[PDB]
């Protein structure tokens, strides 16, 4: 029970900052966009990226 | 705009907290009420509601109900949110086991609850100040799981500690070698800065500085209450050249595992002595470097200072400090490390500083908070390492640890942390060619 | 004519001058602070 | 001797006599609006450099 | 007609800056509202080149100014002059730079550039022709160093043709005020150095030299140690303003001022400085007195001439003066001691004029000079660099902001570049 | 000379109506009461395209004041300068349209509307020559789309050739005040594309974010939308309204706007929307309306253009305009930033310089281009509908006053069709 609670909980933590997530897959792949798209958020990305 | 939170944890916590707190409401003019008597300078300690009343941005939580409540039904009654000032159920009674495993938990998710409730109403936030002990259950153990939970739920933020240390020669409780050995596990990766306030300075800086005989702690809580006003002034008062929360964290700090700075207040004058000299920019640089006015109880002269932060408030012109500066490094007693040739900042605020009624402070012109990451705090853990072996040579005190959930193998788990931290300090006083 | 206007320019900064002596004389004996400036406590 | 903390009020002659505050009352206002962004189109007329319109007047 | 955009970034940057606004103001006769109330119709005939026409009489200043901790912008809005300013132009962040390049440079300041780079572009195409740009920053923080050095960059691509010209306040180990001012200075240079046509350094160390030798006042703060000091400096574009006999704007004062597309770190100076009391005891004409500034107790920077030799000199003047006496006092204190001056370079110093003084004085001078003494102010730094880097003193602070190792080591060895440089073309 | 009778339809057309009723008042200098205190008479000239004229030194606004709630109406009686309005133009309902399509054009709706017929009928019938009329609603809420469209078709049996200038507030993508606005805009889309022939696409998101950082008002309250949206159709009816340098009406808009006739869904802009704290340094001129104009942030639907192409555009520009200026700008905006102009038109650019002066400003215009990016609203209603469709989610409420399953699926597929004749005509 204790060893699926960490299980159970890290699972929860990655999938909640899920707007991060969509973001990480930007400054990944495409990089060289990491310095002016990291500290922000699903909505503040693909609006940024509008502007380039 | 912005805006510094702060947690004040333990029976020392609190009441160096009421020392904090009745000096933010008498600087910026504040009722120990909440109403203005009758700017942006409240938004950093204090948040306006619909009416004049300034909600404090603490939270003071401790397990014993004796030492909250006189806080709950003393003059600052009305000040406080009554929810935020948060109680306890039982003592953690000096153990560090009872404050992180047994009676400390059920109090987790309810001061948790309270961070997030305010951390929301925050919109510029720089990061924590965190006040706690290093002796009781609850200032140490407790203050333990609030940097675990802390750590995870904010990440990024900036915390900063007011610590009190178990003092060399004398002290108060026995297991508090034990309470300050367990903490270090939790306040080298969790905390980002951790000042140390030692009960050593104020046992003789308020003898000899001060001409008042036998002091007591609610004058050792005004010198923690002046400094922690001294550094957040930045953020709150305007000046020539200002010193923000993170500007501060980065500059002072070397390494991660290096976050350990001294402290000094300098112009610690009484009223009956203040005007028999002047206090000059040059003069109170030289007094705050001098061995016997440090915050902690530790020789400078052993170690070699690593990066010094010196704060300034009031009239204090920027060229005297640069005077000052240049005349305090040429001297060859105050010896910096190699590797760090500037090793300074300044900063400086326009507002002098206030004085408490009853206070033995005299008001100045211009005080010098200097800020000072030495590699002599070294020796702090070695008359407490050696304070620590000799009583865990034969199991003494461990019967009641081991019989609240804490496992055996954890204390010197935290015996062989510290150790690797004296490495560190031995590292880094090594001279490079 | 030269010679005239530096007579002329010299006595200017001297005239200059005494007004800009005159005006420290203003602020020294008058001394206004903002009531922005002064602690809620000391205004009344 | 927690009460001797906010027990004697205060004279007109403790606080400090320069309350210089911090007067954050301008860029509470830009913060809230958004800082400009070009999300315009072009609307430059043609900058030349040296003579801005000929006139090619009397020969040509 | 012919236009100049400032730049401003910094806390340094824009108190410097902001002070920069009161003078020109001052001698264009603007007030701190915008409208005119000058004398002489020789001020609005060219208000084109600094200044922007608004509704009805008003001019409003163009100049982006940038910082990332609002307590700045609140003192330049609220201080002598302000009102002037545009609000849409004033842009800035939520949280500090921290004194840290990296986060000054890639990961708080990135998130303001394209709102940093549009007031630019609004204010480029308002203008008939761009002469070039401007800007008033520092070498110490983030906010000027960090930032400052990505505005440099994110211009250049855009602007390649136009000059741009940079304000540096260079760090001295005598006025120590951040231990991470070796790390930012000897990093920022490297972006100094590649995308720059022209750079003036001013240290503050003899700012405060000159305003306690020669200027006999006790406290010198901030504000007058840029009035009289580094704001009369930044009037060297009169040229663009004023008419004058014979005159070098921004753009041909520097073209035959660097030697090498790389070389380019210079010395300013200004001339009447003399004291509050002592001004009515000496001539302001141009002997052999007050022309000969090869004493550097009238310089603006830590190294002296004595140390290096003159690699081109430049000096615009103000006044009704002839041109006689500039050009023989040219051959006075070249032939006087010519071991201080590069030999191959026959003609060392240049000489333009203008017609209209600043008020207050009748006679006024500006001095420019690029010296092979400039890289004692930079070996200096070196080496406060590299002893603090052989530890690894303040690094993960850079480490875990998206920039690896490899950019000190390119950092340190563009600026060892530089330094070489200036001492290969020391003797010859 | 022409006539213009507004048929105020709901909360929201009434309330922009009401606020529109006022500009045209201030604007021909109209008092509260109703008697003209204007100065130039080239307000008086052509003042009965709008203002009826009634007794006592007073005119009354045309507008056939149509809500079924009782209230509405109580609101615009007793506002400021609802004196003006005409109590028989003051029809109501006795009964709220529940903010649904179907109660407002079947059953409670369709029993007012022969008594609103009446007065619309007789407004028209006492004025001479119609020029075309106005409505305005929101397709979101109950007798704004349902009640709204059963005038436009109901209007144009015997008024075919009168232009329908509705100018309807489709619901706003990000703020969802009512959970069923995807019911009662479909149908209504559905009722207005071949039913309207000149609609004005007006979104509170985007009348909000132009009013944060244009406008600089940190609080976008009801009264600042109902500013926006009365400027943009005093400027279309302007230069008809008032001396022009180039005259163009309502008519002369369209025929230079529309190029097939089921294009009517336009998309609205008004350029001097400056920061009253900033409006000090604009140096106001034909340049930095041009450029604000072509903004993607200063258009009342939410949309943003750029991806669409402007099939047409218009410029009906208010105040003492440089001729060259407005003329040079216009090409200059076309031709540097070609990719989002249609390729077999080569100009679409229609300006409409009208001499009188904006109320206070010195000079604007209104930009009412037409842009394939209309599309994107219809395309995030549709899968709106059809995410509530599906399960038929609010459908039950709606059989039962009179629809059936097939209007659902009509006004889906019509607004498929809306799309995708979108896509098909930007090449
Ligand atoms: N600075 C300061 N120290 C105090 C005060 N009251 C007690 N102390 C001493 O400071 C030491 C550390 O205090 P704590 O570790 O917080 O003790 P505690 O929180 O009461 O212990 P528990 O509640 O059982 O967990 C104690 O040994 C006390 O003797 C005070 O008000 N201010
Ligand atoms: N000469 C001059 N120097 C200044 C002024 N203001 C600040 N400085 C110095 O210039 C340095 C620049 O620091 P800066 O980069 O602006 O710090 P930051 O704002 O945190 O990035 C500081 O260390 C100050 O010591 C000024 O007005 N004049
Ligand atoms: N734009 C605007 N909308 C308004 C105003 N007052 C109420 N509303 C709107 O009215 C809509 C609700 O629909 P409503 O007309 O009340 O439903 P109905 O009366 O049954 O047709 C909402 O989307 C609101 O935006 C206003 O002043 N301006
Ligand atoms: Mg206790
Ligand atoms: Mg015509």
């Amino acid at each position: 029970l204790r060893e699926e609670t960490r299980v159970l909980q890290l699972q929860l933590t990655a999938l909640l900052q899920g707007d991060e997530k969509v973001v990480q897959a930007v400054i990944r792949e495409w990089k060289s966009e990491k310095p002016y798209l990291k500290n922000r958020t699903g909505q503040q990305a693909l609006e940024h990226l509008d502007y380039r | 705009m912005r805006e510094c939170i702060s947690v004040h944890v333990g029976q020392a916590g609190v009441q160096i907290g009421n020392a904090c707190w009745e000096l933010y409401c008498l600087e910026h003019g504040i009722q120990p009420d909440g109403q203005m008597p009758s700017d942006d300078s409240f938004n950093t300690f204090f948040s306006e509601t619909g009416a004049g009343k300034h909600v404090p941005r603490a939270v003071f939580v401790d397990l014993e109900p004796t030492v909250i409540d006189e806080v709950r039904t003393g003059t600052y009654r009305q000040l406080f949110h009554p929810e935020q000032l948060i109680t306890g159920k039982e003592d953690a009674a000096n153990n560090y086991a009872r404050g992180h495993y047994t009676i400390g938990k059920e109090l987790i998710d309810l001061v948790l609850d309270r961070i997030r409730k305010l951390a929301d109403q925050c919109t510029g936030l720089q990061g924590f100040l965190i006040f706690h002990s290093f002796g009781g259950g609850t200032g140490s153990g407790f203050t333990s799981l609030l940097m675990e939970r802390l750590s995870v739920d904010y990440g990024k933020k900036s915390k900063l500690e007011f610590s009190i240390y178990p003092a060399p020669q004398v002290s108060t409780a026995v297991v508090e070698p034990y309470n300050s050995i367990l903490t270090t596990h939790t306040t080298l990766e969790h905390s980002d800065c951790a000042f140390m306030v030692d009960n050593e300075a104020i046992y003789d800086i308020c003898r000899r500085n001060l001409d008042i005989e036998r002091p007591t702690y609610t004058n050792l809580n005004r010198l923690i209450g002046q400094i922690v006003s001294s550094i957040t002034a930045s953020l709150r008062f305007d000046g020539a050249l200002n010193v923000d929360l993170t500007e501060f964290q980065t500059n002072l700090v070397p390494y991660p595992r290096i976050h350990f700075p001294l402290a000094t207040y300098a112009p610690v004058i009484s009223a009956e002595k203040a005007y028999h000299e002047q206090l000059s920019v040059a003069e109170i640089t030289n007094a705050c470097f001098e061995p016997a006015n440090q915050m902690v109880k530790c020789d400078p002269r052993h170690g070699k200072y690593m990066a010094c932060c010196l704060l300034y408030r009031g009239d204090v012109v920027p060229k005297d400090v640069n005077a000052a500066i240049a005349t305090i490094k040429t001297k060859r007693t105050i010896q910096f490390v190699d590797w760090c040739p500037t090793g300074f900042k300044v900063g400086i605020n326009y507002q002098p500083p206030t004085v408490v009624p009853g206070g033995d402070l005299a008001k100045v012109q211009r005080a010098v908070c200097m800020l000072s990451n030495t590699t002599a705090i070294a020796e702090a853990w070695a008359r407490l390492d050696h304070k620590f072996d000799l009583m865990y040579a034969k199991r003494a005190f461990v019967h009641w640890y081991v019989g609240e959930g804490m496992e055996e193998g954890e204390f010197s788990e935290a015996r062989e942390d510290m150790a690797a931290l004296e490495k560190d300090y031995e590292e880094v006083g090594m001279d490079s060619v | 004519a030269e010679e005239e206007e530096e007579r002329r320019e010299f006595e200017a900064g001297i005239a200059a001058e005494k007004s800009f002596q005159d005006k420290i004389q203003g602020i020294l004996s008058t001394h206004q602070v903002v009531p922005r400036n002064i602690h809620p406590m000391r205004r009344a | 001797n927690s009460s001797n903390y906010g027990e004697f009020l205060p004279m007109p002659q403790f606080f400090p006599c320069y309350y210089t505050p911090r007067e954050q009352v301008f860029s509470s206002h830009i913060r809230a609006t958004g800082f400009y962004q070009n999300n315009t189109l072009n609307t430059a007329p043609d900058r030349t450099r040296t003579l801005d319109f000929p006139n090619f007047q009397h020969t040509l | 007609m012919r236009e100049i955009v400032h730049l401003q970034a910094g806390q340094c940057g824009n108190q410097i800056g902001a002070k920069f606004w009161e003078v020109i103001s001052d001698e264009h006769g603007i007030d701190p509202t915008g409208t005119y109330h000058g004398d002489s119709d020789l001020q609005l005939e060219r208000i084109n080149v600094y200044y922007n026409e608004a509704t009805g009489g008003k001019y409003v200043p163009r100049a982006v100014l940038v910082d990332l901790e609002p307590g700045t912008m609140d003192s330049v809005r609220s201080g002598p002059f302000g009102q002037i300013f545009r609000p849409d132009n004033f842009v800035f962040g939520q949280s500090g730079a921290g004194n840290n390049w990296a986060k000054g440079h890639y990961t708080e300041g990135a998130e303001l550039v394209d709102s940093v780079l549009d007031v630019v572009r609004k204010e480029a195409e308002s203008c008939d022709c761009l002469q070039g740009f401007q800007l008033t920053h520092s070498l110490g923080g983030g906010t000027g160093s960090g930032m400052g050095t990505l505005l440099i960059s994110k211009i250049r691509e855009e602007y390649p043709d136009r000059i741009m010209n940079t304000f540096s306040v260079v760090p001295s180990p005598k006025v120590s005020d951040t231990v991470v001012e070796p790390y930012n200075a000897t990093l920022s240079v490297h972006q100094l150095v590649e995308n720059t046509d022209e750079t003036y350094c001013i240290d503050n160390e003899a700012l405060y030299d000159i305003c306690f030798r020669t200027l006999k006042l006790t406290t010198p703060t901030y504000g007058d140690l840029n009035h009289l000091v580094s704001a009369t400096m930044s009037g060297v574009t009169t040229c663009l303003r004023f008419p004058g006999q014979l005159n070098a704007d921004l753009r041909k004062l520097a073209v035959n001022m660097v030697p090498f597309p790389r070389l380019h770190f210079f010395m300013p100076g200004f001339a009447p400085l003399t004291s509050r009391g002592s001004q009515q005891y000496r001539a302001l004409t141009v002997p052999e007195l007050t022309q000969q500034m090869f004493d550097a107790k009238n310089m603006m920077a830590a190294c002296d001439p004595r140390h290096g030799r003159y690699l081109t000199v430049a000096a615009v003047f103000r006044g009704r003066m002839s041109m006689k006496e500039v050009d023989e006092q040219m051959l006075n204190v070249q032939n006087k001691n010519s071991s201080y001056f590069v030999e191959w370079i026959p003609n060392n110093v240049k000489t333009a004029v203008c017609d209209i003084p600043p008020r207050g004085l009748k006679m006024s001078a500006t001095f420019i000079g690029n010296s092979t003494a400039i890289q004692e102010l930079f070996k200096r730094i070196s080496e406060q660099f590299t002893a603090m880097f052989r530890r690894k003193a303040f690094l993960h602070w850079y480490t875990g902001e998206g920039m690896d190792e490899m950019e000190f080591t390119e950092a340190e060895s563009n600026m060892n570049d530089l330094v070489s440089e200036y001492q290969q073309y020391q003797d010859a």
